[PDB]
RNA sequence: UUACAAAUAAGCGCUCUCAACUUAAUUUAUGAAUAAAAUCUAAAUAAAAUAUAUACGUACACCCUCUAACCUAGAGAAGGUUA
């Protein structure tokens, strides 16, 4: 049962891992996470968090 | 440039990087063309 | 220094003060009128 | 400025006083603060602004002489207290009557202090998350000041 | 990069020393910055299983500042584990007795509540004043901006700067002031 | 031969002898508890007094302020020479360097920098004088595992009227609701053999020949038990060391020849006329 | 910065930090405490494990490059 | 004093017992806002004034020879003594 309830929790944790690392990455260059993602989309460039 | 645990190891490794450069074995080199039909 | 919900002046000479975070009425003529909130 | 010189003969002599800067940005401003378009743009850290209304020993000047409207006579007074408690006016310390020395205890750095440190009791029972008791930061009188944040400033921390 | 594998692994996961100055800085803002570096959240290679934390050195902890009346209203509690051993001490008293405790507690509070917190806390180094040991100074690799801008005192302001600020009002010549 | 080599401190490159100033704390001796005997004062009252013998009391090691981890410096004072055949090699090596026979016990005395004494300096009962209040600390007599009644003076339960198998047992451990026992609860366990101190014990007499100090009242430990005599720390006795020898007394110096027995003014010496309450 | 040549393998550095001066090989409690200071870790990390946990470990874990 | 009609253990016998950095109800002083010959001040300041406690000081600190035997150390183990 845990193995079945964890197949749909590695797809949400692996995303939270990405947001941690993207927040870390942008902060080096001086941008908060919201600014980095929103502006990239507003330029019509679509790159996922992975 | 080279990273190392100690200055001597960093100095020795830094030489390794340069020798590749001269010989063009940097990993970012153009990939070998195994796909040429000829 | 009776502690009461409402502080009311008991004489004309009575005056109001705000000491150590509470309201006090002290009367020079009569120490009886001294009160605290 | 009239000041008394003692010799007994004591004489008060009027001396020239610094003149206010002419041409305020806002003409006909009823209150001196508004005259200069600083109605809702000053805070406790604005020592230069506040210093213009304070006695040499740190006391507040009377409203009449200053000319400030009551609305800005209380806000200015409140900000001055915060500045003194934060050690932003080191040259306006109290007058020592008989050369008495300071308490000699080290001064804890504080800012945005609403109340006197002596008159504030500790909150031993903090309260739970829903009922948590709040610690005052800043003063309500500065509610109308311009805010450059997404959401209003949190007065109670 | 063309670096060898082992040096590359050593370089990527190396640990850094960061100096933070606490003069006229609230402990919480110091705690926010310090805690982030200790866990390694500032690294794009951060992983909960990688033990990639970095050393943080904080100085001038005695000179921290609190907003409002937090000095006299914030209370720290401890229990010795014996009847009647409950002690509630205000921040001012704790700071007087131990200058370094207040900063340490904030970083401990924010860190994750797991076994790794204790390992991270070893990396934290707190000094009451600017004095630092010789070995630590060599270790330091970078410094971090203070989170809170320190307001300038009236005495600090230059005479010309005072002139720049206009005189709002002038007292009449017939005034004691 | 080793003991004789150290018999002359002042003629063996002694450290500077700084003068006394307020706030100074001296070193203290380690003595063997011979026993007790009665003593009388010129008021006629009898005071039970105990005999403490100083035996081969030599300062061993001198730590500095900073390394000691205290504000004050610290000296080690060993006493009661013992055999060499049943000691660990490490202890023998340390004593060989010091050039003294091994001592049964080590203890640490907090001593100000002014009162520091060079290591290896012999100490004698002349370090104290009659009159000075002194404090003694030593391990208490070990009584073994004991019940709650004897250890903590619990009242216990009655013997008759139906008390079935409950006479010396503890009562209710704690409160029921907490579902646990508070730490530090008084429970049956081993009693005695714990380091304890007695404060404010006057020094009635000092026997120079046999290095015996007469200390008022009871001192912890069994007879022949080593103790740690030290200048009293009570507020009233804060500055009683000024009159006494500041670093210590060096007989080898021979500044003055002291009598065999030193008495206090109130003490009634033997061979004196019988006390008359005129 | 110019490289400082006047004073080296990491093994030698460890020996200097973990100098054996007193008691030859220190006891685990003292020895582990000394190690914990050098690496800024706790003692609990260095303590061993039993034979149940040791045998659970994989002999040849997978490798990616 | 009472036992062991043992060298001991008890009390009914005997001795020793201490400091307060940091406060609260409260009381003073200087002093503005509040044009005073005011105001203890959730104004800037200086002090005094319960109980608490740990700033402060005692206590411990010594790192292992142990066939064995003895012990005022002890349930075992530990611990002490052995020219
Ligand atoms: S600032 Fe304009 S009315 Fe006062
Ligand atoms: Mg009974
Ligand atoms: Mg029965
Ligand atoms: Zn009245």
């Amino acid at each position: 049962v845990k193995c079945t309830k964890a197949r749909r929790l590695k797809k949400r944790n692996l995303r939270t891992l990405w947001i941690n690392r993207i927040t870390a990455a942008s902060q080096e260059h001086g941008l908060k996470y919201p600014a980095f993602i929103v502006n990239l989309i507003k330029c019509q460039v679509e790159l996922n968090r992975k | 440039e080279g990273p190392g645990e100690t200055v001597l190891v960093a100095e020795e490794e830094a030489a390794r990087v340069a020798l590749r450069k001269l010989y063009g074995f940097t990993e970012n080199r153009r990939p070998w063309d195994y796909s040429k039909p000829k | 220094f009776k502690t009461k919900g409402v502080i009311k002046k008991r004489c004309k000479d009575c005056y109001k003060v705000k000491r150590r975070g509470r309201w006090f009425i002290l009367c020079k003529t009569n120490p009886k009128h001294k009160q605290r909130q | 400025l009239r000041e008394v010189v003692k010799i007994t003969v004591i004489e008060g002599r009027i001396t020239e006083t610094p003149k206010a800067t002419p041409d305020p940005p806002n003409p006909s401003g009823q209150c001196p603060i508004c005259r200069w378009n600083l109605k809702h743009k000053y805070t406790y850290e604005d020592v230069l602004l506040l210093s213009q209304f304070i006695r040499p020993y740190g006391g507040m000047l009377p409203r009449r002489v200053t000319g400030l409207c009551r609305e800005e006579h209380r806000k200015i007074e409140e900000c001055v207290k915060m500045a003194h408690r934060a050690g932003l006016l080191p040259n306006h310390r109290p007058q020592l009557p008989e050369g008495c020395l300071p308490k000699d205890k080290p001064k804890l750095n504080r800012y945005l202090t609403r109340w006197a440190p002596k008159s504030v009791k500790p909150i031993y029972k903090k309260g739970h998350r829903w009922n948590k008791v709040g610690m005052a930061v800043g003063s309500p009188l500065l509610k109308d000041n311009v805010c450059y944040s997404r959401r209003p400033l949190k007065m109670m921390h | 990069s063309s670096f060898s594998r082992a040096p590359q692994q050593w370089a990527t996961f190396a640990r850094m020393w960061y100096l933070l100055d606490g003069k006229m800085q609230p402990p919480g803002k110091l705690a926010v910055i310090a805690s982030n570096k200790l866990q390694g959240l500032n690294k794009p290679v951060y992983h909960q299983l990688s033990d990639c934390g970095d050393h943080v050195v904080i100085i001038n902890t005695r000179h921290i500042a609190f907003s409002g009346n937090k000095w006299e209203q914030k209370v720290y509690s401890s229990h010795t584990g014996y009847p009647g051993g409950f002690r509630q001490v205000t921040a001012a008293q704790l700071h007087r007795k131990d200058p370094v405790a207040i900063v340490k507690l904030a970083i401990y509070g924010m860190l994750p509540k797991n076994l790794h917190r204790r390992t991270m806390m070893q990396r934290l180094h707190l000094f009451p004043d600017e004095d630092i040991p010789e070995d630590i100074l060599k270790n330091l690799v970078e410094e971090l901006p203070q989170p809170r801008r320190v307001p300038k005192r009236l005495d600090e302001y230059t005479q010309e700067e005072i002139e720049a600020f206009p005189r709002v009002w002038t007292p009449p010549d017939d005034f004691r002031m | 031969t080793q003991l004789t080599s150290k018999l002359n401190p002042l003629k063996d490159e002694p450290w500077p002898l700084h003068p006394w100033e307020p706030g100074s704390f001296r070193v203290g001796l380690i003595a063997l508890k011979l026993g007790m005997m009665p003593l009388w004062t010129k008021d006629g009252q009898k005071h039970a007094v105990t005999l403490l013998q100083v035996q081969d009391c030599h300062v061993l090691k001198y730590t500095p302020k900073e390394d000691h981890n205290g504000k004050i410096a610290a000296l080690t004072v060993g006493g009661k020479t013992v055999s060499r055949f049943y000691k660990p090699d490490s202890r023998l090596e340390f004593y060989r360097d010091l050039g003294l026979p091994p001592k049964q016990i080590h203890k640490i005395f907090h001593v100000t920098d002014n009162a520091v004494i060079k290591p290896g300096t012999p100490l004698y009962a002349a370090h104290f004088r009659p009159g000075q209040y002194v404090d003694v600390t030593a391990k208490t007599i070990g009584k073994g595992f004991q019940g709650v009644m004897k250890r903590w003076g619990f009242k216990g339960q009655p013997a008759s009227h139906g008390q079935t198998k409950t006479h010396r047992r503890p009562g209710a451990i704690s409160t029921g609701d907490i579902a646990r026992v508070w730490p530090g609860t008084k429970m049956p366990g081993r009693m005695g053999n714990q380091n304890r101190t007695v404060y404010g014990l006057k020094v009635w007499r000092v026997n120079t020949k046999h290095n015996i100090i007469y200390v008022n009242g009871s001192v912890p430990g069994h007879k022949n038990c080593l103790v740690k005599i030290k200048d009293s720390t009570l507020p009233a006795y804060k500055d009683s060391c000024k009159n006494l020898p500041f670093p210590t007394y060096f007989p080898d110096g021979d500044e003055e020849e002291l009598p065999e027995d030193l008495f206090d003014e109130s003490v009634w010496q033997p061979s004196e006329p019988s006390i008359t309450f005129a | 910065k110019p490289i400082p040549q006047p004073d080296e393998t990491h093994e030698q550095i460890l020996k200097a930090k973990l100098e054996v001066r007193k008691s030859k090989q220190l006891e685990q409690g003292p020895m582990i405490e000394q190690l914990s200071k050098v690496f800024y870790t706790t003692k609990h990390r260095w303590y061993p494990h039993g034979q149940y946990h040791n045998r659970r470990k994989k002999l040849n874990p997978p490798r990616d490059r």
